């Protein structure tokens, strides 16, 4: 009942809409009273939120923000900038970017998918950002594009993000596909809705060389996301037609409202 | 304490609406202190009981619990048994039973299934009464939902009984799910409360059932449009923001 | 905005879930 | 299950539908919501739903407890593509419905008024 008192801590961060980490955290940190077994019971809350909210923090003496990712994390503290070549130590808590230093196989297929989609991302999200890295998994040369969208209105009293992970294991001639996308909404004017979506993808394709394969990467990620962003809109009116419904009718099958007198 | 409180309302406007009853688990197993105080303030998902002596269902709240015991309104007996809970009044529990059988035919008119129940007690200067709906949307791997609501009722009695004043506090609670190619998996969820104040004539053709009926009606219907059009086509519109 | 009524007097056990 | 099989007609679950004829389970039998499962497809109006349940031997002139058809209950709730697909496959738009009115005199939608005169 104390290491589970900061498990129960634990969750409720990680669980936090997008845009509102600080009221739930200051919410946890009053309940709990006690800033010490927080500290060493929730510091991989904090590191885990961000990496899975592909936090944007922005660098100073660089114009791109870079996202704050799984991949990107060097382990120690330290994340990585592939853009920008740079290694920089991030406060979780603070949500800051400090001591970059400077930082080869996957260059040329990086540097031309990451052009591919920064021009992507600049004419097709309002205010994205996002996130190239190039390794090595299991032996199989990997791209994974990383795309953060979001705007937080606490004055209109709804956040919302959008979230995309697009991963190229590049096997010449072809390159296998594996993608999630997601979207988080939170409306909270006197009352309290939330939206949660996911789509996970699995595809294959054929790649050539470095630009002509970058380009059609980003053919193949911007027709399924907008297949996905279309298909949500239109689930709406199918949910408020249909399955909302076949919960809750509008109006009865006599499409009358009820006369009480009759029942009694 | 009073701070915690202001806290731990604040958690839950921001946790994912889907998971009150296990939030407020975890929320007080982590401040026991609230286990009281949350209860009063956000409202929980409606659990089923089946009445024994007649094998009707009907639903649980605090309004209708004696101890650990709580009372059908069927058979308008305890379960467990208590020798001695508490009971409406014999006049009052005839007018329960009518709201009891109103509400049913209400619910199966609008809701084509689920469970409805309603509880009445009495006060020093009239009676109030609880509203209690739940419908779930099982049978599908796909498409799942469920819709719960609570309707508070406060009747005054006034100009020697020819109008009344009613205090309605009301909340629903929804959810649904879609699991489809498209558009992957799609959650929505919300919780909504609304207060209305009306006075009605009362006579023998419109009798507190009748107002009380209209007034859940009407606030129903509202709250159904509330949530389709102002909150879930708000959602809509900020995703469609997002990109 | 305005409070719910009382609930029903002389009732014994502290509020619960489930 | 009746609720269950209720909530995948209205949601348009072609599979748990087939998954109810394939068990040797009866299209035209009124289910304890007091309607039949062409009612509940058309209520809905889920398209596909209503093309396999005729398909399959239900009655598409068949009155639920309410004393409504299936076109009566895809004209009441404006399916216009269901009112167009029933009125294809022979079902009778002269039937009254609980208030007098046929589906063309009760309709106040125009699109399906055009369908049937």
């Amino acid at each position: 009942s104390d290491e589970e008192k900061v498990r129960i801590a634990a969750k409720f961060i990680t669980h936090a809409p997008p845009g509102e980490f600080n009221e739930v955290f200051n919410d946890v940190r009053l309940l709990l009273n006690n800033d010490n077994l927080l500290r060493e019971g929730a510091a991989h809350a904090f590191a885990q939120y961000n990496m899975d909210q592909f936090t944007p923090v922005k660098i100073e003496g660089y114009d791109d923000q870079v996202l704050i990712t799984e991949h990107g994390d060097l382990g120690n503290g330290r994340f990585l900038d592939p853009r920008n070549k740079i290694s920089f130590k991030f406060d979780h808590l603070r949500k800051e970017a400090s001591d970059p230093q400077p930082e080869s196989a996957l260059k040329q297929w990086r540097d031309a998918c990451d052009s591919a989609l920064r021009a992507y991302v600049k004419d097709h999200y309002p205010n994205g950002f996002c996130t190239v890295y190039g390794k090595s998994i299991d032996g199989q040369q990997t791209i994974i594009a990383c795309i953060e969208s979001h705007q937080f209105q606490p004055k209109n009293f709804w956040n919302g993000r959008w979230r995309s992970e697009w991963k190229f294991t590049i096997t010449p001639p072809t390159a296998q596909v594996a993608a999630v996308l997601k979207i988080q909404v939170h409306y909270y004017e006197d009352g309290n809705v939330q939206l949660v979506s996911h789509k996970d993808i699995q595809d294959s394709v054929q790649v050539s060389s470095d630009v002509q394969t970058a380009k059609e990467f980003i053919k193949i990620i911007e027709n399924a996301e907008n297949e996905y962003q279309t298909a949500i809109s239109e689930n709406y009116q199918t949910m408020s037609d249909t399955t909302f419904k076949a919960l809750r009718r509008q109006l009865p099958v006599t499409r009358t409202k009820i006369d009480w007198n009759k029942i009694l | 304490s009073d701070q915690q409180l202001d806290c731990a309302l604040d958690l839950m406007r921001r946790l994912p609406p889907q998971q009150i009853e296990k939030n407020l688990s975890d929320l007080i197993d982590l401040v026991p202190s609230l286990c009281e105080d949350l209860l009063s303030s956000v409202d929980q998902p409606l659990k089923i009981a089946r009445d024994k002596v007649v094998g009707k269902d009907y639903l649980l709240c605090d309004y209708n619990r004696d101890g650990d015991s709580y009372r059908s309104p069927w058979s308008n007996k305890y379960d467990p048994p208590l020798e001695d809970g508490a009971m409406p009044s014999a006049r009052l529990r005839k007018l329960e039973v009518e709201a009891n059988n109103a509400f049913d035919q209400y619910r199966d008119l609008y809701f084509e299934g689920g469970v409805s129940s309603v509880y009445l007690w009495d006060l020093d200067h009239g009676f109030a009464g609880v509203i209690l709906i739940k419908k779930a949307g099982d049978g599908s791997k796909k498409i799942k939902g469920c819709w719960d609501s609570i309707h508070v009722v406060e009747v005054q009695e006034k100009s020697s009984g020819r109008t009344a004043h009613y205090k309605l506090t009301s909340t629903v609670m929804l959810w649904l799910q879609t699991n489809k190619t498209g558009s992957g998996t799609m959650n929505l969820g919300g919780s909504l409360t609304r207060q209305m104040e009306k006075d009605e004539t009362v006579s023998d053709s419109s009798p507190h059932i009748a107002n009380i009926g209209r007034l859940v009606e009407d606030m129903e219907n509202k709250i159904r449009s509330t949530l389709n059009e102002i909150y879930f086509g708000k959602t809509k519109d900020i995703v469609n923001g997002l990109r | 905005s305005f409070a719910k009524p009382k609930g029903p007097a002389g009732k014994r056990g502290i509020r619960r879930l489930i | 299950c009746d609720k269950e099989f209720m909530w995948a007609l209205k949601n348009g679950d072609l599979d748990e539908v087939k998954d109810y004829v394939a068990k040797g389970e009866d299209v035209n039998r009124t289910l304890e919501g007091g309607r039949k499962p062409l009612h509940y497809a058309a209520d809905c109006g889920q398209l596909e739903i209503l093309e396999f349940l005729l398909l399959k031997g239900a009655d598409i002139n068949a009155p639920d407890k309410h004393h409504i058809t299936p076109l009566l209950s895809a004209v009441y709730e404006g399916h216009v593509s269901c009112v167009k697909l029933l009125l294809s496959k022979g079902a009778d738009k002269t039937v009254k419905g609980p208030d007098g009115l046929t589906a063309f005199e009760a309709t106040d939608n125009q699109a399906i008024k055009a369908l049937l005169q």
